[PDB]
Order: C-alpha cells, then sequence, then structure tokens
RNA sequence: GCGAUAACGAACGAGACCUUAACCUACUAAAUAGUGCUGCUAGCAUUUGCUGGUAUAGUCACUUCUUAGAGGGACUAUCGAUUUCAAGUCGAUGGAAGUUUGAGGCAAUAACAGGUCUGUGAUGCCCUUAGACGUUCUGGGCCGCACGCGCGCUACACUGACGGAGCCAGCGAGUAUAAGCCUUGGCCGAGAGGUCUGGGAAAUCUUGUGAAACUCCGUCGUGCUGGGGAUAGAGCAUUGUAAUUGUUGCUCUUCAACGAGGAAUUCCUAGUAAGCGCAAGUCAUCAGCUUGCGUUGAUUACGUCCCUGCCCUUUGUACACACCG
C-alpha cells in the first residue's frame, strides 16, 4: 500500500509542508507580507508574521490537490470569513485577491501547480510527486 | 429519618393552575399505611418518592 | 439525425399525454429513443401582501407557477420527427425542435 | 388657509 | 462482476452513499480513512457501528462512501448510517441472512439511527415571525 | 521558548512622546495608548524595528525604544506605505504625514476651524456639537 | 385526537348491514374489499372507512352492536 | 482479545473497545450505581454510549427524557444563555474535560460522581404556591423523582455558568469544582445551598 | 481592579514555582494563575517547559484547556 | 362523536379536499443527474494495491444516490390496560411515518360606520381647471432636533476576542443593438475595486453559490483589556446627469455609553426555542426590513382555569340606531 495526501491529517500536514517550504527557501515571497491583512473583513494582520505566507501556500497547494481547476476568485471565498460590521449584522467577505493570486503564481513558479485548461489551476505532474512524499515524512512519528 | 413511598394510583391534578398532582402512596416496607399526597413534578404510577415526614395525609389544594 | 425535442407547459397531464403519445408513435415506428427525461420542476413563487392598503395584520399571499420541462432525444431524420409534432399538438405544451 | 398668492 | 451492494444513509439533508466491495477491509470517507473525519469529538459515532459487532467482519469487505449535503455534524449521522446499512445489505445478498439478522439486532438494540433514517426535517417558516413557531414581539 | 528570569532591567512606567506607558503590557498593545497609534500601526513599527512582539513594554532597552520613536516619526523612510498613514495628502503642503499624540488634536482642530472659517455646512454642525455625516437626530444622541 | 367523523361512521355501518358475510376482521382485506363496494373519491378515506368497518366487525363478534 | 488487522489501519487503543463500550473510550459504566433507590429509574446509565451526543427524540412523548443518557442531559443543559444554544460539540468538549479533571481529583469514577452529585442536589420537598389570586399562602408538597433529577442538572450547570463568568477558571473546571463539591454534599457548592434552602422552607410550611 | 498578577518572572518566584508545582494534585492554566499569582500568558509558557523537563505528566492536551498532574 | 332523547332523518361550516416535507434497491426512463467497468492517463509503496485527472464516441452497463408520473404505503395496525365496556384515552411492538404523520392552502351564517377614492382609464357628489390644485423643469423637503414611545441591530466577554488552519447546506435568480443580466478564469491592486477573455435565456455556466456559526492549533489573561465599536479627521474606489446634509465599499487614526438592565412586558412545546448565516423582493447605488431557506440545536409541560381573551348555558333588561343604548 502507498501513501496519499488524503491519508494525512489536514491540520498537521500543512504545518509540516509549511516548515519544509521555508527551509528550502525557493518560494518567492512578496515584499508586503509584513504589512497586509489576509482579508478586508479581517481587522489585524496574521500573528505568525515571518511564516504565515508559507503556511498559507501549503494550504493552497493541498487544497488544489484535492480538486480540479480551482480559480483565484474561489480561493478568496474559501479563506474569507465573517466581517465585524459594527452595529450591522455579520456577513461573509472574501479574502485578499493579490495574496492568493501571488501565492499561486509563486507556487506555479516553484513547480508544484500549473494553469489547467478550461480555467483554474491544476496541480502539476511533479506536484503530485512531491506532495505525496511530504505525506510519508508526516506519518513516520 | 426520611421514608420512601411507592406510588400506586394517580388521582388527578390539583392546585389552582394544575401544577401539582394528588397521588396515593404505598410504603416500601410495611406495604400498608397508604397515604394520599401531592407531588410537584410530573408523575406516573409506581414512582418511589421519599418523604421527609410520613404522618400527614393530603386532600384537595386551593 | 440526433434530434432533441424540448417540452414545457404549466399542467402535466396534457404534457405527459403528448410525451407518451410521441414515444408511442416512436415505438411502432422502429425509432430508437431516449426519454422522456424529467427536468426538476421549477416553482415560480411570488409573495405579495394581501392588503391593497397598509392596514390590518400583515398577511401575505404566496402565488405559484409550476413549470415542467422534459427533453426527449429521437434519432430519426428531421422530416419524420416534424410530422409527429403536428399529430400531437396540444394547446398547453409548446414544442421546440433543435438539432 | 391655502389660496395661492403670487410675488412676480 | 464482483461482490457489490450499494446503499445510502441520510440525515436532515446530508446523504452518504455507500459502495460495498469485496476485499481487504478498506474503509474510506470521500477517499480518506475514517480515522481522520474532522468532527473529532464525534469520531466515535462512526466508530460505533464498527466496534459493536467487531472489526473482524470487515476483513473481507472494503467500504468507500460519498457524503454530500447537510452540515458537518449532519454528515456524521448520514455516514454512520450508510456504512451500517451497507454491511447489512451485503450480508443479505452474499452470506446467509441468519448472520444478517444477527447484525441487525445489535444495531437496533444500541441505536435505531444506525439503520433507520431519522425523519426530522426543518419546519417551514410562517409569516408574522422570524421562525416556525417564534413570532415578532407584540406591543400594545 | 521557555522560562527565563531577569532583575532590575524591567521598567514599570515608560514615557514616550509625553505619554505614560505601563511597562507590563505587550509592546504592540502598549503603544496603542499613544493617541494616533492604533493596533494596526503599532504592529508594523515593531516589525520594522525588529522588536519581537513576545516582549512586554518594560523589557525593551532605550536603544530599541529610540528605534521605535524614530520610525513612527519617520514612517515613509522605513518602508511604511502612505495609504497606511494617519494624515495623507496633507492640506497645506500636499505630502503624506502621520500626526501623533499632541500634534493630532492640534491639527484636527486646525481642520475644524478651517471648516468653520469657510462657513461650510460640516464645520457649522461641528460647532453645534451634532453629528455631521447625515445621521438622523430625531431619535438618537440625547445624552450629555 | 383520532375521533372518526359522521361521513365515516354512518358509511362504515351501512357496509355491515348490507355486506356482512363478505366482510372480515382484516383491515388489509377490508380495504381492498371496499374499493369494489363503495365509490370512494380518495384513497385515504377508503382506508379510513375500512379501518372503522373492521373495528365494528371485530366488535360484533363480541356481541351485537347498536345501529346496524 | 486478538488484534484484527484491516486494510485501513485502526489504532490499537481504540479497537480495545470491542470488549466494552466506554465513554470517550476511557470511562466504564459497569462500576457505577445510584446510591438512591428513588432515582435509579430516572438516571439512565444502563445503555452505554461512546460520546454524549445521540441526537435522539426525547421530547416526543412524556417521560422519554428519563431514557436519555444522564450525561447527554448534562451536556444539553450546558448550552444556555443565548450565545451557547446549539453549541453541543462545545458542550461535549467541556463535559469531556470536566470528567478528566474529576478523575485526577478524588481519583473516583467521573461518571459515578456525576450520579452522586445529581442525587445529592435534588430537593426532596419544595413549597409550591397556592395563592388564591394574590394572597400569600404557600403549602408544602412533595417533589417527583423526575423533577428532582432534572432540576438537579439544571441547578448544577447554572451554578457552574455563573462561577466561570469574568473568571480565569474555565467552564469545564468551574463545572468540575461544582460537580465534586455537590457530589460530596458540601455546603460550599451551589445547588446544594439551593437544595438545602428549598427543603428547609418546605418544612416551614407543614 | 484588584488582580495585578505578576508577569515578569524573577528568581525567587522561579524556584518557588519549582518547589510548589510538584506539590499539586492538579495543575492547569487557572491553577498557576489562581495560586502562584502569575499571569495567564506566563502560565502557558511555564506548563509547556515543565512538561518537557518531566515534572508534570499530560493528562490531556488542548488549546483552550491544559489538564496536567504531578509526575510523582 | 358516544349516549340520553318528541323527535326522525338531513345541509353549510368542521372533517373530508388540495399543496408541501418525510418512505419505496417495486415499475418508467435519463450525454442538462449520478455510479462501476473500460480506453488513455498521472502521483505513492511495488503484491494484483491506494488516491486522482481525463472520457458529449468506451457509438459501454445500470438507476442506489439525483430528477419527476403513475402507483403503493397508515387505518391508531396488533397486543395490554382503563371507560357507561360506547365514543375514546394512555402505554408498549412492528413501522419511514402512531402529536389530525409535520406544515400550510381553502374556509359557513350573518356583522364593524375597521382601512383603503395615495393601486387602478373603479367610482357618485363637492372643489379646481390657464396666474391650475392638471402636467412639466430647476432647486430644496419628506432624514430636519430641548424631548416621549414602538418594531430591531450590535454588545457588555475567557462557553470569549482576535491570528492562522479545517470546511459542510438548502430555498432561489439570471441577457441581445441592448440601453444592458448572473458572472467563473487570467492579469493588476493592501484593500475596496479595475481590466482582458469566456460560459450561461440555464438540472448544462455563475455553483459543490468551498455561507456563517462551528472544529483544531496558537496569542491574549479578568484590565472598560486584544470586550464594544459609536463619534469624528485625513485619504482611496464604486453607482449615478448629480453624493454637499458624508448613497455604498475600502485604508490609517480617533475608541464614547455599555460592567447583563426598575416598575412592567413579548414569543415559544421538537428538528421546536434559541443562536448562525444564505437567496428573493425592493434595487442605477444602499438591507440593521420583510418573504423564504437551510447549518448547529436544546431546557421545560404535555397540565390548569389562578391571571388575560373568547365560546356556550341560565338569568335581568325600561336597549332593538341594540350600552358609543
Ligand atoms: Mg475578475
Ligand atoms: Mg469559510
Ligand atoms: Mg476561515
Ligand atoms: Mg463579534
Ligand atoms: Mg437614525
Ligand atoms: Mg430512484
Ligand atoms: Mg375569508
Ligand atoms: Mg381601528
Ligand atoms: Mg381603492
Ligand atoms: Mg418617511
Ligand atoms: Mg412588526
Ligand atoms: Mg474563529
Ligand atoms: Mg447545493
Ligand atoms: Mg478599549
Ligand atoms: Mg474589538
Ligand atoms: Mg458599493
Ligand atoms: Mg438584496
Ligand atoms: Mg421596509
Ligand atoms: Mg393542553
Ligand atoms: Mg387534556
Ligand atoms: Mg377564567
Ligand atoms: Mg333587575
Ligand atoms: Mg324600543
Amino acid at each position: 500500500p502507498g501513501v496519499s495526501v488524503r491519508d494525512v491529517p489536514a491540520q498537521d500536514f500543512i504545518n509540516a509542508y509549511a516548515q519544509f517550504l521555508q527551509r528550502q527557501g525557493k518560494l518567492e515571497v512578496p515584499g508586503y507580507v509584513d504589512i497586509v491583512k489576509t482579508s478586508a473583513g479581517n481587522d489585524l494582520p496574521p500573528q505568525e508574521a515571518e511564516t504565515w505566507f508559507y503556511k498559507r501556500a501549503a494550504s493552497i497547494a493541498r487544497h488544489i490537490y484535492l480538486r480540479k481547476q480551482v480559480g483565484v476568485g474561489a480561493l478568496n471565498k474559501l479563506y474569507g470569513g465573517a466581517k465585524n460590521r459594527g452595529f450591522r449584522p455579520h456577513k461573509h467577505v472574501d479574502a485578499s485577491g493579490s495574496i492568493n493570486r501571488k501565492c499561486v503564481q509563486a507556487l506555479q513558479k516553484i513547480g508544484v501547480l500549473e494553469i489547467s485548461p478550461k480555467g483554474g489551476r491544476r496541480i502539476s505532474e511533479n506536484g503530485q510527486r512531491d506532495l505525496d512524499r511530504i505525506a510519508a515524512q508526516t506519518l513516520e512519528e | 429519618p426520611v421514608t420512601l413511598a411507592k406510588v400506586i394510583k394517580v388521582l388527578g391534578r390539583t392546585g389552582s393552575r394544575g401544577g401539582v398532582t394528588q397521588v396515593r402512596v404505598e410504603f416500601l416496607e410495611d406495604a400498608s399505611r397508604t397515604i394520599v399526597r401531592n407531588v410537584k413534578g410530573p408523575v406516573r404510577e409506581n414512582d418511589i418518592l421519599c418523604l421527609m415526614e410520613s404522618e400527614r395525609e393530603a386532600r384537595r389544594l386551593r | 439525425h440526433k434530434i432533441r425535442i424540448t417540452l414545457t407547459s404549466t399542467k402535466v397531464k396534457q404534457l405527459e399525454n403528448v410525451s407518451a403519445n410521441i414515444i408511442r408513435n416512436a415505438a411502432q415506428y422502429n425509432i430508437v429513443k431516449k426519454g422522456p427525461v424529467r427536468m426538476p420542476t421549477k416553482v415560480l413563487k411570488i409573495t405579495t401582501r394581501k392588503t391593497p392598503n397598509g392596514e390590518g395584520s400583515k398577511t401575505w399571499d404566496a402565488y405559484e407557477m409550476r413549470i415542467h420541462k422534459r427533453v426527449i432525444d429521437l434519432q430519426a431524420p428531421a422530416s419524420t420527427v416534424k410530422r409527429i409534432t403536428q399529430i400531437t399538438i396540444e394547446p398547453g405544451v409548446d414544442v421546440e425542435v433543435t438539432i | 388657509r391655502k389660496k395661492k398668492v403670487y410675488t412676480t | 462482476s464482483t461482490q457489490s451492494v450499494q446503499t445510502f444513509g441520510k440525515k436532515k439533508t446530508a446523504t452518504a452513499v455507500a459502495h460495498v466491495k469485496a476485499g481487504k477491509g478498506l474503509i474510506k470517507i470521500n477517499g480518506s480513512p475514517i480515522t481522520l473525519v474532522q468532527p473529532e469529538i464525534l469520531r466515535f459515532k462512526v466508530y460505533e457501528p464498527l466496534t459493536l459487532v467487531g472489526l473482524d467482519k470487515f476483513q473481507g469487505i472494503d467500504i468507500r462512501v460519498k457524503v454530500t449535503g447537510g452540515g458537518h455534524v449532519s454528515q456524521v449521522y448520514a455516514i454512520r448510517q450508510a456504512i451500517a446499512k451497507g454491511l447489512v445489505a451485503y450480508h443479505q445478498k452474499y452470506v446467509d441472512e441468519a448472520s444478517k439478522n444477527e447484525l441487525k439486532k445489535i444495531f437496533a438494540s444500541y441505536d435505531k439511527t444506525l439503520l433507520v433514517a431519522d425523519s426530522r426535517r426543518m419546519e417551514p417558516k410562517k409569516f408574522g415571525g422570524r421562525g416556525a413557531r417564534a413570532r415578532f414581539q407584540k406591543s400594545y | 521558548p521557555l522560562v527565563v528570569q531577569e532583575q532590575g532591567s524591567f521598567q514599570h512606567i515608560l514615557r514616550l512622546l509625553n505619554t505614560n506607558i505601563d511597562g507590563r503590557i505587550k509592546i504592540m498593545y502598549a503603544l496603542t495608548k499613544i493617541r494616533g497609534v492604533g493596533r494596526r500601526y503599532a504592529n508594523l513599527v515593531c516589525k520594522k524595528a525588529d522588536v519581537e512582539l513576545t516582549k512586554r513594554a518594560g523589557e525593551l532597552t532605550q536603544e530599541e525604544l529610540e528605534r521605535i520613536v524614530t520610525i513612527m516619526q519617520n514612517p515613509t523612510n522605513y518602508k511604511i506605505p502612505a495609504w497606511f498613514l494617519n494624515r495623507q495628502k496633507d492640506q497645506v503642503d500636499g505630502k503624506d504625514y502621520h500626526v501623533l499624540a499632541n500634534n493630532l488634536e492640534s491639527k484636527l482642530r486646525d481642520d475644524l476651524e478651517r471648516l468653520k472659517k469657510i462657513r461650510s455646512h460640516r464645520g457649522i454642525r461641528h460647532f453645534w456639537g451634532l453629528k455631521v455625516r447625515g445621521q438622523h437626530t430625531k431619535t438618537t444622541s440625547r445624552g450629555r | 385526537g383520532r375521533v372518526r367523523t359522521k361521513t365515516v361512521k354512518r358509511a362504515s355501518k351501512v357496509l355491515i348491514e348490507r355486506f356482512y358475510p363478505k366482510l372480515t376482521l382484516d383491515f388489509e382485506t377490508n380495504k381492498r374489499l371496499t374499493s369494489e363496494i363503495a365509490v370512494i373519491q380518495s384513497k385515504r378515506l377508503r382506508n379510513k372507512i375500512a379501518g372503522y368497518t373492521t373495528h365494528l366487525m371485530k366488535r360484533i363478534q363480541k356481541g351485537p352492536v347498536r345501529g346496524i | 482479545l486478538q488484534v484484527v488487522e484491516l486494510a485501513t489501519t485502526i489504532p490499537l487503543d481504540v479497537q480495545e473497545a470491542q470488549r466494552e463500550v466506554k465513554l470517550f473510550n476511557k470511562w466504564s459504566f459497569e462500576d457505577v450505581e445510584v446510591k438512591d433507590v428513588s432515582l435509579v429509574d430516572y438516571i439512565q446509565i444502563r445503555n452505554p454510549v461512546f460520546v454524549s451526543h445521540t441526537a435522539g427524540k426525547y421530547a416526543s412523548k412524556r417521560f422519554r427524557k428519563a431514557q436519555c443518557p444522564i450525561v447527554e442531559r448534562l451536556t444539553n443543559s450546558l448550552m444556555m444563555n443565548g450565545r451557547n444554544n446549539g453549541k453541543k460539540l462545545k458542550a461535549v468538549r467541556i463535559v469531556k474535560h470536566a470528567l478528566e479533571i474529576i478523575h485526577v481529583l478524588t481519583e473516583q469514577n467521573p461518571i459515578q460522581v456525576v450520579v452522586d452529585a445529581i442525587v445529592n442536589s435534588g430537593a426532596r420537598e419544595d413549597s409550591t404556591r397556592i395563592g388564591s389570586s394574590g394572597t400569600v399562602r404557600r403549602q408544602a408538597v412533595d417533589v417527583s423523582p423526575l423533577r428532582r433529577v432534572n432540576q438537579a442538572i439544571a441547578l448544577l450547570t447554572i451554578g457552574a455558568r455563573e462561577a466561570s463568568f469574568r473568571n480565569i477558571k474555565t467552564i469545564a473546571e468551574c463545572l468540575a469544582e461544582e460537580l465534586i463539591n455537590a457530589a460530596k454534599g458540601s455546603s460550599t457548592s451551589y445547588a446544594i445551598k439551593k437544595k438545602d434552602e428549598l427543603e428547609r422552607v418546605a418544612k416551614s410550611n407543614r | 481592579d484588584k488582580a495585578q498578577h505578576i508577569v515578569i518572572l524573577d528568581q525567587e518566584k522561579y524556584d518557588r514555582i519549582l518547589k510548589d508545582v510538584p506539590t499539586y494534585k492538579y495543575v492547569s492554566v487557572s491553577v498557576l494563575v489562581d495560586r502562584l499569582k502569575i499571569g495567564g500568558s506566563l502560565a502557558r509558557v511555564a506548563l509547556r517547559q515543565l512538561e518537557e523537563d518531566g515534572i508534570i505528566t499530560p493528562v490531556l492536551k488542548h488549546s483552550k484547556q491544559a489538564i496536567y498532574t504531578r509526575a510523582q
């Protein structure tokens, strides 16, 4: 029997793929990661300032692995949450488009995903190869 | 010195709003000295309710 | 050809009579058929206020308009399929034939 | 009460 | 073909469709082992139909379910029903039904919802209030 | 990432930009006592000064403290975006600024009289002490 | 409550006065029997009438019932 | 006793549940018994469950609530005060932690203390009011076992809620303190103060 | 306004901690704050290290609740 | 309804009826629904296995899930209790469903000076009708603020806030020479938003509307504190001829009352209450509003006439325009 992405916990797989992508260092991180908030509905920037971009990229790659041609508009809806309108009731607002779009461009340029026909972004021929290894080095403990 | 009395017959709802029920109790030991008492919560027959005091019967409530 | 016939109406008995009669006519005639395919019926709902004015308890009407759509695929030449449509004309059901 | 009065 | 029966479990709107194949005892939820269904405080709800009868019955069969609709909790009750329903339906068809009647007694004696779908659905909302029974506060 | 001890280096009361800061508050949220310094702004200057947020206010040395007051007073020189600033596209010189504790209310008034000097509608309503942005007053703001 | 109405009580006891030998103590058999005996417009009412005729038949074997 | 190997590997500890069904796979119902003859039939510990979440229909008929597990009735009463209604998974997590804290403390069976704390919390005589359209005339009457049992759960959880308000102690461990103290009949606990005051007033009406 | 829990750990407080925490039936986030008069954030870092040194055995690990007991 | 019976035998209303939700491996089919195999194909351990993509020619098979038409199914069925042994009621068992199965639609005989002539090219009469009270244009107002009241939304924190991560519904709507619909995908932009292409008059595309509560891991640590986010300054976009009296959205800063609320008082019995969002209506732009929908999901009765309102009988009446007599 083999190991797949679906055979590993979502929560501890992403912190493990996130740690690996930072020490490897080839993921290109945009220069505003220390300034911006993930969503317009959020009110504060991420608490893990140095590493938050890598962990989010690990989540995006894994999320795209389990699906087919996910677009950039769909990633903003997924990570968006309820906005704290002051006295008005809460509502769902999408996440930042640039942060997710830059991430897919950065992950596409490190080789894990690529633009699929009929829109979206499939996971790459090598994207399956190298995510499934991370799954194996996840379950040895 | 509390005494326990198994219920043998639900007579009916009493009290102004109907929130308390008259019941006919039978003692677990010495299966006699059957007494009529009022109970607050919902009651079917054969529920064993303990009595802080035994020597007092009950009649209709206002 | 592969010819598709789309059936829509508000009332189902006359639509279903036409649907069954065409398949029946597509049965004695040795024509391969696919259908009828029952599309999820559409409930056109309009919720108005009962009061023409604005007095009384706030009571509402809830009107409805059921729309049923069925498509049947027939594999026959276009001349054969078209004469079936005029044999099975019913006022309620409208018919469109698309290749 | 009411009754239109003009200025020009 | 092979030893196949197909069944489904339901909750309010969630529906879990079970495929029961002959095999090594592979049990997956949407392609993932049941050991990792995120409603975790409730992971034993789907472990219940397994441990009550014993995991040895699942040596020869593998189960892959597809659950859609409903919510996170509503999906667990639909999933545990589809698997339980699948084991009984497999036994009626490829083993004697006397054993099938054995499995059916324990499931029902423990929890009816393992085999019988729960009929509760949401009551429609009526005007004059924000809910099925709740009404707008009245003022005089 | 585990427990450490120190003696005599902690400072209970800080004084920055003529405002008193409690030294036992986390540094990012301690600076928010400075008027003109919100949670979003204090979070960024600490990250620009390489001052780790896991530190209380009293833990910082003066060199670090001086490194923060320079950045808040000169944000654009320290890669702090203009849209992130308090008072951007200034009225008189047209440049991007960020006013602080005593300067904020001085230039906020100067904006108010500048409204009153032109006899604008918004400046007048500020004078009356009412809401200026079109809120209904029939039923709200009845306190004093 | 589950109180049967007059359209079912008098209609159920007329069945007994006219077709008692063919009737029975089984609701399922009576329900099928009443589809050829009475012209009932709705299925639920057919089952309702047959369900009350069976109850009356089950009661006649314990003695004579009043009104039939 | 044998370990059964499946294609989807199943951890060793959780499969050691085929022998016995235990709450959170940690707590056994075998050694728990109600130390009250009068509440045995309305505190339900005979049918074991793994997690205190069954989503059953106990509101259809009249006494179906008594057949619900006593722990599920407890986790049901936790979700109160508006903002917590419907948050059962939170209630099970809260109950689950309380049981662990009750185990490290007093070292007894956590589900035994729950039954003892509930039996020790129900007032045996309450003074119902019999006012004839306004006048004060209370009369002391007895309390049935179900209202005695289910008011204990209401009082036990109500006291824990208020003790955890504006308090660093978590609700699970405010509940743990509330449950142990009521279990030992201690007057420090809420719902024992309340139970004592009702039975004291009822004696002052007969 | 009466809390004023200590947030800076000195050495007298440090070794008194290592002298008192072992003599606890049950320790958690609230227990260190309640009885050692230390702050909540300092308590969370104290439990995660004392566990790595073996004085305290993890009964249960969770973000909102940390249930611990003595190792003796 | 049973029963008693100078009544007997009937009608409307109730009930029946209709719509909707829950069951059908029993029929009818489905390339606008889904599945197994099979072509071709990817990743991981090599045991033949586990996850995928592709597939409107594999010119496959099938209808469990999905859709909808013809039916079936529940009648309180069977058995125990109580009852005038009647109508019935309460328990179990079976069952998808045993509170009229849940919820609605329709709904009698009359009646109220109830509300609408501001929905009507529905109307009688009265008023106006060329300096119009008609109609139209420009601008303002309907938002105006010492105050009283009603339907509500946020909250007063730790059963919590943030910060990451997990990630599930159902009801619906959608355009052309327009006067512009739903809008994916790509590219810019911190955001709001912009731009370039494409699909969909629709079970096909938006869309699995990847919604929010919720769950996990962290920071916070009882502090008007990282609760709460009014009020306001400065700036960036969107709709619109036109935003000033900020239409709306976004960024930074400002961060008020509020520390669970007196007398009183509202709604509610099971997928119900409570939370939590989403769609449709209004809509060039604006939803703290309604109409629905689903997600999470209880406590407590299953009783009474004590309060409040209504219905029936008896009774008094100088009322019948009927006590507003
Ligand atoms: Mg776009
Ligand atoms: Mg989300
Ligand atoms: Mg999220
Ligand atoms: Mg909030
Ligand atoms: Mg207003
Ligand atoms: Mg079917
Ligand atoms: Mg009417
Ligand atoms: Mg009126
Ligand atoms: Mg009119
Ligand atoms: Mg108005
Ligand atoms: Mg209203
Ligand atoms: Mg959250
Ligand atoms: Mg859907
Ligand atoms: Mg504050
Ligand atoms: Mg806040
Ligand atoms: Mg806008
Ligand atoms: Mg709208
Ligand atoms: Mg409105
Ligand atoms: Mg009643
Ligand atoms: Mg009654
Ligand atoms: Mg009365
Ligand atoms: Mg008189
Ligand atoms: Mg007269």
